């Protein structure tokens, strides 16, 4: 990969072992996926934050790298942060030290779309968790790989990624067609069709005929649940994402879902209720609109929750509910907005042996972790909840 | 003598004893950071070290955050002394980096087996056979 | 007009006066742009809520609406709101309640984009506020013409918005192409060039060449200029626009702007420090970055401002602001953030004299109420500041 | 008899008031006392209340439709509007203040003080002589 004489000063060490190795890094990575040149990055979102996650190790080269001096030369992000007890949670604040003292906006959340930093259509970045990975590059047209932790750390830090992979625009072409025969209309549903064409799939970029969501945030929720299941980082639906006009390019087979390959994923995550200690909803982060979704279904329900409602959403988006009297309807009834954290990433095996919720990607990895879980609409969950 | 060409990931030299598996080896919780001994589900090795050894296996797996654990590994003196992968994707490699953990990809693991003595430039990407 | 049978019904009134008078409304605009049919809106965002600028007539209506049961069917917030002495403000409080009652997103901002409502590329919408318009067509490819506060509400009680105009694919093709010859670097730079153009194009759809935005902010102001000096709801920037590739599609003209068409409308707004009370940035609501920018440039300066800095925000922005710690670092230094309000449309005539901004809006229209004006970039603003 | 389109129905005859100039609801006329208030109008102090309205086009800022409105509540609101083009100011007005507009008529062909009937509900204005 070609090295701007700039940029083989830093792998040189000319600024630092902290830029040094960020730019050891990014060349190992473009002489991997035969990058051409290093290209600039706009923002970025490092990976690796909840303490579960990086765990002893990731502190160890997380405060080695503060303290040689790393700071971050683009504007960049955080992922979401883990819950627990004290003992746990004093850990989790010193990693979330560790990536600000490196200049990162500690705003924690894997829907940073909302408020906090929203690409622009055609802008090079450097985002590192699935959901958020497929949200920007497909319903918003900007560009990023699917980065890891380490890899959008380094990136973040001299600014710039090695230009292979989804920076193209050869890579942005459609690989697969998938045509959606079966009904495939609430939030749920697109949550099961996501787990379904991911789990089939393998790399692909696929081109979604013949869907047409209400909200956005199915999308944002189908593409998610695509990255548990599969490997999907950028996918099309023809009329509603922004690249789909130019997304074919040669022929393409078309597979085809039916309401039996849906049913067969609805029907393997339902445990009875009495498994069931807890209901997750935010996953992706919550909108506000679905935080509004999940406050005035409370209010028609009348009676509070017996188990804890979590609704796990962006910093913004919390604020937002909070001003317009939302957390406060939802706290009324037995439910609490949980901030810029993630249960997914938490260890809480020992605390809930049963989620419910409306997320494709949590029913997914709860269920693998051994919790019952229960995938509904949260209409339905709110109603038949104890 | 035999000497087995590969790519250059990680400068540096290193002599030493082997350890080989055919499986791909994940490093965010399949190695004890603190022990060097490979705890994964499934692999061919369980419950062996990793410390002062060649490490052949076919690439890395799992999640990309093992490159930290390998870190950890190097500034615990468990880590191997180089690691000879067949194929570098960006779990193992970034590790290597931060670890200075000498590294070479490309090689036909298949001529390399577990107990083979061996030395590897990697400043050259070769791989010879001691015998 | 075409009406479904059930629209027929809403303009029977079957529905109430509300939706009827609404309806009314609606098929009187659409037998004025010769709309074919009504089609749906995924959001909407209602003009007219500034005291100063509705008024008594404005309450009045509000009130009788409100009364005779109109609510809006689908997601919908408001415009800014005003400031002012406490008669305004209560006042002001009625028209957001009266809004609120009719089922409204109070989050009175001119940027939903940043947390509250961000549109998918494509979906038709009916939204009100200028800068907000130019922002959904152009920069996400989201479709709305540029209604009216009683369009957009009377769309946002139905649900629907004539088919004309900025929903149908030939209007959304550029009529005329600017070669931007002069330079554009900075946030002020997009500023006095949307200015220029706004002032010297008609009802363009204007394309932009040779036009490399570093930060999406730039475009945001560009469009908010355009949108103030002219009537621009929507351009395309080559490379950096979602629809900007079948943009051009037969004969256009080419206008450019050189650096003396540019340094004519700096120096139109270049009065003394003396003559200037109040800086104001945010115009339109400013990013999260943007409020970044301003509080490390007070970092720097190091002492207070003894003439009052504004940043006028969404509540999503000055949120985040709040809890990454921006806002300390601001109101230590004599700033305040002022959410969800905006400084144009509220009667400070008594209270300032002359407004210092970075926002070529603002200028204009503080400059057009009889204020001295001196716009410059931020950094320069709060360096020579008081 | 003058032919136009069907804004808001309704019947209504007055006295007919005519301005050549683009009227702006907004600021230009009072809601309390139907007075012209633009600088520059042709009639800069002539009441609107129960008469005739004639004018080419309104203008001016969205929120002048309720200004229309206020003059229908305090009862200072013409009988009738007649426009040479129907635009989404003043149409808008009419429609939720109910007062009868019929727009695309020769507005040349009425002078000030024409006695004069609108049929809005069919579009038609009657010149008395
Ligand atoms: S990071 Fe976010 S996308 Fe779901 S799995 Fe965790 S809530
Ligand atoms: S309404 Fe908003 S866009 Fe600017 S001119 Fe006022 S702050």
């Amino acid at each position: 990969m070609y090295l701007t004489k700039e940029e083989e000063l830093i792998l040189a060490g000319e600024y630092g072992y902290a830029l040094q190795k960020a730019m050891e890094i990014l060349v190992a990575l473009g002489d991997i996926y035969g990058a051409d040149r290093l290209i600039p990055i706009k923002s970025a979102q490092v990976a690796g934050v909840s303490y579960k996650n990086i765990g002893d190790a990731g502190i160890e080269f997380l405060r080695d790298f503060v303290e040689a001096g790393a700071k971050v030369s683009v504007y960049t992000t955080l992922n979401p942060a883990g819950i627990g007890d004290d003992e746990f949670m004093e850990k989790q604040m010193e990693v979330l030290e560790l990536y600000r003292k490196m200049g990162i906006e500690v705003t924690s959340t894997c829907t940073p779309y909302y408020g906090a930093n929203l690409p622009k259509f055609g802008d090079h970045i450097a985002w590192s968790e699935s959901s958020a990975v497929s949200f920007a590059n497909s319903i918003l047209g900007a560009r990023t790989n699917r980065e890891g932790g380490p890899s959008s750390l380094a990136a973040a830090i001299v600014g710039k990624t090695p230009n292979y992979g989804l920076h193209l625009d050869e890579n942005r072409k459609a690989t697969v067609i998938v045509d959606v025969k079966a009904k495939v209309k609430t939030f749920a549903d697109y949550s099961v069709l996501g787990y379904h064409v991911g789990k089939t799939l393998g790399n692909d970029v696929p081109y979604f005929k013949n869907l047409k969501p209400e909200k956005t945030e199915f999308l944002k929720e189908l593409g998610a649940a695509m990255g548990a299941t599969g490997s999907i980082a950028l996918y099309h639906v023809e009329g509603e994402t922004p690249e789909y006009r130019e997304a074919i390019t040669d022929k393409l087979e078309t597979i085809t879902v039916e309401d039996s390959d849906l049913k067969a994923v609805r029907e393997s995550f339902q445990d009875d209720w009495s498994d069931i200690d807890m209901i997750l909803i935010g996953c992706p982060h919550a909108s506000l609109p679905e935080v509004k979704e999940i406050a005035e279904l409370l209010r028609m329900r009348g009676k509070p929750l017996k188990i804890p409602l979590f609704i796990t959403a962006s910093r913004a988006v919390k604020a937002l509910a909070d001003a317009l009297g939302y957390t406060e309807i939802i706290e009324r009834y037995n439910g609490k907005i949980i901030p810029d954290s993630c249960f997914v990433v938490s260890p809480i095996k020992g605390w809930y042996r049963g989620i419910a919720t409306n997320s494709g990607k949590s029913a997914f990895y709860f269920r693998s972790f051994g919790f019952s879980v229960r995938l509904d609409d949260v209409e339905n969950l709110i109603k038949e909840a104890p | 003598g035999p000497k087995l060409k590969g790519r250059k990931i990680v400068g540096g030299k290193a002599e030493g004893e082997v350890i080989v598996s055919r499986k791909p080896l994940s490093f965010l919780g399949g190695v004890d950071p603190e022990t060097g001994i490979v705890t994964d589900a499934e692999s061919d090795i369980r419950g062996q070290s990793i410390a002062g050894k060649i490490l052949v296996f076919p690439r890395g797996k799992g999640s990309t955050v093992g490159s930290y654990v390998i870190y950890a590994l190097k500034k615990n003196n468990k880590a191997p002394k180089a690691i000879i992968v067949g194929e570098a994707e960006t779990i193992v490699a970034t590790g290597a980096i931060i670890s200075d953990i000498p590294m070479v990809d490309g090689v036909d693991v298949s001529k390399l087996k577990t107990g083979m003595k061996v030395r590897v430039d990697a400043d050259s990407g070769e791989v010879e056979i001691l015998e």
